[PDB]
């Protein structure tokens, strides 16, 4: 049937992995070991888009991963979710690339992507129907720009006509941490606008604003904010996991969202999401998380949504949810003024309720809360997040500061120019449809 | 897998990494007799870097023992954790470099300098593929800064590919501890900045600043004054050694700080640094540990961080931490410290956080910066490197070993150049 592989570039491909999969156990109701209990065959309900099976109920994840340093891949390598994975899938790295482009693109990449794209093909060659690709990768690494725009570069010539999905992290403008991602940030996006269906991005500080906010997270780290990313992948999946009254597969996520090829660029939005307590004194309908949904403190980019157009908002909703209010609360946004459109874009809505309400994690920090919004959110606010980062870029560049680096490592130093009038229009085209 | 050897030359380096090598068998549970007697096993995963088992797990740290004479030999090897190392590196010579350059590269360091690199490749030639290079050794006395400055000239022709760290100590502006200490400070940079990747200038004056008024110790011994050279050296490769939510190698501490290929010239930090009865009355905050760092208090060198620029804040964060309040505060120094920094590089703050930290605290933070008042450190060996050639004293301890009057003055023209660089940018 449809089946769908995942493939996991650079550490942040790693933990997010770890939080993904270890959510998908829970949802469908398998133990970490590698098999299944009898209880949870009812609960799996076409879970094939996955899970192989092996023997006796055994279900390795289709799922590769894909790393230059084998320090965070013996963590998988020791824990429960050891078992779970499969050796000759997991394929590993010595020698480091140290968020270097031609370090990932050229040096350690090139000796291990011939392993890995058999990898690709052993996998694919059992699917009937192949639907789509989660490639995890960061804007900064070494293997999460070098070899991510190489990878890109080679699936398409092989099965080009098949989705693709790309789930990444927006660097901030404030807040971060390796000096060359605005270097780095403009190469991964130089030859990928042509090899990437869509790609997402989430911002750490507009996590953390929730997590202190409504969470009451005083101290969070790389292990909640896992989890957070994941009920977004999970929620995408609730309409290919279960059988829902009106439901979207991944080729009709692109099909809406993209109006032109080049601008295919939305962001993702998560609610109702707060803590344990404070869902007690609430009774959170329809037309209120819906209406939670299109204000500023719960875009998952920190930046001006108002300042933004949107051109096509895409809603998936979860839990027992009657259309009634829902073809009442969204002609209650356009009631509203603030939401601005553009003029040749009435209809850029989506509409897609699943049965099943999100489960969540145990021990963590939600709550059992029967409804749930996936926004998705195309807009013009992505060009005020283009300025912030073309003006990092240019001013390093003009200088040639940390230039030493990527000269000897097999890479050209008028690449970085043409990249930058490919990245002047782009930001163009926002306000020349726009 | 990733492998270093650590080569310690001169009198000086030797010194440093005895107790350095005790704290790196104290992280990993190992013995004297290199048993392990680690209870879990996050102490073994990465034993292999530093070390190569043999023989029913006496491990032997992947180190090479040089000196000029046998005086600095026996009390490493009679002194503590001796059994521990291997026989076959202890290679030595008869001189002792009386405190000259020429001799300990021209005339003496040209003999002894052909067995130990048989060593270094000996030691390499039983690995898959190194990672980096080392190095022990000092600026001010002559067999470290004569025969250590040639090495470097060697590894290049062997492995044009990897990092070169070279830790030495560094000339103080208050008391000069040798006589020759301009003449062996310029001979050295001049070929420190050919072929080196980092080095850390580190004042012995600026330790007991540190050590009066933090630890408040009356009596400083040299295996304390090392120990804090020693804490720094092992927060700086944690994340090679240990797991956590964000692994950063050598190499990604390289290419994230230095901007020019000369300008790699960075000193160290600390924090938390006082006596003992000072534990319960200050707090372990992200807040208090992050003041600390940005203090003159905790320059290990004795320069004015208020009389230049930081470039390149790296952050090597040891403990369980909260990733926010490390992402608060290093946008709020900005906020505060804007001339402090450069300004046409944003976002100076590089953040490296493993999760567990040293060996007698509870969170931990190791500095190193790149501040541009480092230029000083140039200006004032400059003038006394410039004091003495102009009545040209000892040059028959150099032109009788064979020394060009241009050698000086091609070093001290690079010399003069660099700290013109420092000032390109400030
Ligand atoms: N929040 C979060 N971000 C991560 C995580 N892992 C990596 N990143 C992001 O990845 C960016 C840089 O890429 P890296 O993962 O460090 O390097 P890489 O992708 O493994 O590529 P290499 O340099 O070849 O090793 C950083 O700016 C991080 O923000 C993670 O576990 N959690
Ligand atoms: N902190 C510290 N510094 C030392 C020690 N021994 C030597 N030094 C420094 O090393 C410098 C002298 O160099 P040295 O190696 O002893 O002379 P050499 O053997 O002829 O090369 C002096 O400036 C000392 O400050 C020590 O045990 N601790």
């Amino acid at each position: 049937m449809r089946e769908v592989i995942s493939i996991h570039v650079g550490q942040a491909g790693v933990q997010i992995g770890n939080a993904c999969w270890e959510l998908y156990c829970l949802e469908h109701g398998i133990q970490p070991d590698g098999t299944m209990p009898t209880q949870s065959t009812n609960e799996g309900e076409s879970f094939t888009t996955f899970f192989s099976d092996t023997g006796s109920g055994r279900y390795v994840p289709r799922s590769i991963f894909v790393d230059l340093e084998p320090t965070v891949v013996d963590e998988i390598r020791t824990g429960t979710y050891k078992k779970l994975f499969h050796p000759e899938q997991m394929i590993t790295g010595k020698e480091d690339a140290a968020n270097n482009y031609a370090r990932g693109h050229y040096t350690v990449g090139k000796e291990l992507i011939d392993t890995v794209l058999d990898r690709i093909r052993r996998l694919a060659d059992n699917c009937s129907g192949l639907q789509g690709f989660f490639v995890f990768h960061s804007f900064g690494g070494g293997t999460g720009s070098g070899f991510t725009s190489l990878l890109m570069e080679r699936l398409s010539v092989d099965y080009g006509k098949k989705s693709k999905l790309e789930f990444s992290i927006y660097p901030a403008p404030q807040v971060s941490t390796a000096v060359v991602e605005p270097y780095n940030s403009i190469l991964t996006t130089h030859t990928t606008l042509e090899h990437s269906d869509c790609a997402f991005m989430v911002d750490n500080e507009a996590i953390y604003d929730i997590c202190r906010r409504n969470l009451d997270v005083e101290r969070p780290s790389y292990t909640n904010l896992n989890r957070i990313i994941s009920q977004v992948v999970s929620s995408i999946t609730a309409s290919l996991r279960f059988d829902g009254a009106l439901n979207v597969d991944l080729n009709e996520f692109q099909t809406n969202l993209v109006p032109y090829p080049r601008i295919h660029f939305p962001l993702a939005a998560y609610t109702p999401l707060i803590s344990a307590e404070k869902a007690y004194h609430e009774a959170l309908s329809v037309s209120d998380i819906t209406n939670s949904c299109f204000e500023p403190a719960n875009q998952m980019v920190k930046c001006d949504p108002r300042h933004g157009k949107y051109m096509a908002v895409c809603l998936l909703y979860r839990g027992d949810v009657v259309p009634k209010d829902v073809n009442t609360a969204i002609a209650a946004i356009k009631t509203k003024r603030t939401i601005q459109f553009v003029d040749w874009c009435p209809t850029g809505f989506k509409v897609g309720i699943n049965y099943q309400p999100p489960t969540v994690v145990p021990g963590g920090d939600l709550a059992k809360v029967p409804r749930a919004v996936c926004m998705l959110s195309n807009t013009t606010a992505i060009a005020e997040a283009w300025s912030r980062l073309d003006y990092k870029f240019d001013l390093m560049y003009a200088k040639r500061a940390f230039v030493h680096w990527y000269v000897g490592e097999g890479m050209e130093e008028g690449e970085f120019t043409e990249a930058r009038e490919d990245l002047a229009a782009l930001e163009k085209d926002y306000e020349e449809v726009g | 897998m990733r492998e270093i050897v650590h080569v310690q030359a001169g009198q000086c380096g030797n010194q440093i990494g005895s107790k350095f090598w005790e704290v790196i068998s104290d992280e990993h549970g190992i013995q004297p007799d290199g048993t392990f007697k680690g209870e879990t096993d996050l102490q073994l995963e990465r034993i292999d870097v530093y070390y190569n088992e043999a023989n029913n797990g006496k491990y032997v740290p992947r180190a090479v023992l040089v000196d000029l004479e046998p005086g600095t030999m026996d009390s490493v090897r009679s002194g503590p954790f001796g059994q521990l190392f291997r026989p076959d590196n202890f290679v030595f010579g008869q001189s002792g470099a009386g405190n000259n350059w020429a001799k300990g590269h021209y005339t003496e360091g040209a003999e002894l300098v052909d067995n130990v690199l048989d060593v270094i490749r000996k030691e390499a030639e039983g690995c898959d593929c190194l990672q980096g290079f080392q190095l022990t050794h000092s600026l001010g006395g002559g067999t470290g800064s004569g025969m250590g400055t040639l090495l470097i000239s060697k590894i290049r022709e062997e492995y044009p590919d990897r990092i070169m760290s070279s830790f030495s100590v560094v000339p103080s502006p208050k008391v000069s501890d040798t006589v020759v200490e301009p003449y062996n400070a310029t001979l050295s940079v001049h070929q420190l900045v050919e072929n080196t990747d980092e080095t850390y200038c580190i004042d012995n004056e600026a330790l007991y600043d540190i050590c009066y008024r933090t630890l408040k110790l009356t009596n400083p011994t040299y295996g304390d004054l090392n120990h804090l050279v020693s804490l720094t050296m092992s927060g700086v490769t944690t994340c090679l050694r240990f797991p956590g939510q964000l692994n950063a190698d050598l190499r990604k501490l390289a290419v994230n700080m230095v901007p020019f290929p000369r300008l790699h010239f960075f000193m160290p930090g600390f924090a938390p640094l006082s006596a003992k009865g000072t534990q319960a009355y200050r707090a372990l905050t992200v807040a208090e540990l992050t003041q600390q760092m940005f203090d003159a208090k905790n320059m290990m060198a004795a320069c004015d961080p208020r009389h230049g620029r930081y470039l390149t804040v790296a952050a090597m964060f040891r403990g369980r931490m909260s990733m926010r309040e490390v992402d608060e505060q290093m946008l709020n120094v900005q906020n505060k410290n804007s001339s402090y920094f450069v300004e046409w590089i944003p976002n100076n703050v590089k953040t490296a956080v493993c999760d567990i930290p040293p060996r007698g605290l509870k969170m931990a933070a190791t500095f190193v910066g790149n501040s541009t008042a480092i230029q000083e450190l140039f200006k004032r060996i400059s003038e006394q490197f410039t004091a003495m050639f102009r009545r040209k004293a000892f040059l028959h301890w150099y032109t009788g070993e064979g020394m060009d009057e241009m050698e000086f003055t091609e070093a001290e023209s690079n010399m003069n150049d660099l700290i013109s660089e420092y000032q390109q940018y400030q």
